């Protein structure tokens, strides 16, 4: 669920999701249209499409099993769906961490006046 | 998509209102476990269940058709799952508006520790 995805994100990026990625770009925040603005934003679009592949459980509320081990994120579930959501969240947190170096505060609340162009497609 | 849901919120409650729902309660925004804390929270829980009932598509990325008519949100001519998704958002935005008098600031930004109940069932 999103509380767990928010934990993964803090652990991997140093950032509290609710004050940062949650309002960011055209995809990380309340978006889902226009062009991905940068690498962080693209990671989020990738994670949207990932969620897109999830049919049998709700990725927003499915509570999965994970831990951090040596800097890695380990998804521990059996139920294939729980695990598939966990792996979505893991990859995106790993991707966010890989691109925090170009986090740009100027993309915070960008969807109010932008994201109006061709959208990304999965 | 969330860009549209955010405008439905803003159009019903006022400019910038969407940002009040980024993280509130156990369900609104970056959360998704335990007992809803209040009516506003339950609005979000219902919307999560409404999105979880959507099969064959991806509400985060869906673009549907809607407008405001006399102050009120109206879902346009949406076919198949688009109709379902627009309606999920319509209901939830209207729910937020109707409960804005119980919105309580102290519920913004809960950590998952406050939401460790077995999650309400859809």
């Amino acid at each position: 669920n999103l509380f767990q995805f928010g934990e993964m994100i803090l652990q991997k990026t140093g950032k509290e999701v609710v004050h940062s990625y949650a309002i960011y770009g055209c995809y990380c925040g309340w978006g889902g249209q226009g062009r991905a603005q940068d690498a962080t934003d693209r990671c989020c679009f990738v994670h949207d499409c990932c969620y897109g592949t999830v049919n049998d459980c709700n990725p927003k509320t499915a509570t999965y099993s994970y831990s951090f081990e040596n800097g890695d994120i380990v998804c521990g579930d059996n139920d294939l769906c729980l695990r598939t959501v966990c792996e979505c969240d893991r990859a995106a947190a790993i991707c966010l961490g890989q691109n925090v170096n170009t986090y740009d505060k100027n993309y915070e609340y960008y969807s109010i006046s932008h994201c109006t162009e061709e959208s990304e497609q999965c | 998509n969330l860009f549209q849901f955010a405008r439905m919120i803003n159009g019903k409650l006022g400019a910038f209102s969407v940002w009040n729902y980024i993280s509130y309660g156990c369900y609104c925004g970056w959360g998704g476990q335990g007992t809803p804390k209040d009516a506003t929270d339950r609005c979000c829980f219902v919307h999560d269940c409404c999105y979880g009932g959507v099969k064959g598509c991806n509400p985060k990325l869906a673009i549907y058709s809607y407008s405001f008519q006399r102050g009120n949100i109206v879902c346009g001519r949406n076919n198949g799952c688009l109709r379902t998704i627009c309606e999920c958002d319509r209901v939830a935005a209207n729910c937020f508006h109707q409960n804005k008098n119980t919105y309580n600031k102290e519920y913004k930004f809960l950590s998952s520790s406050k939401c460790r109940q077995r999650s309400e069932q859809c």
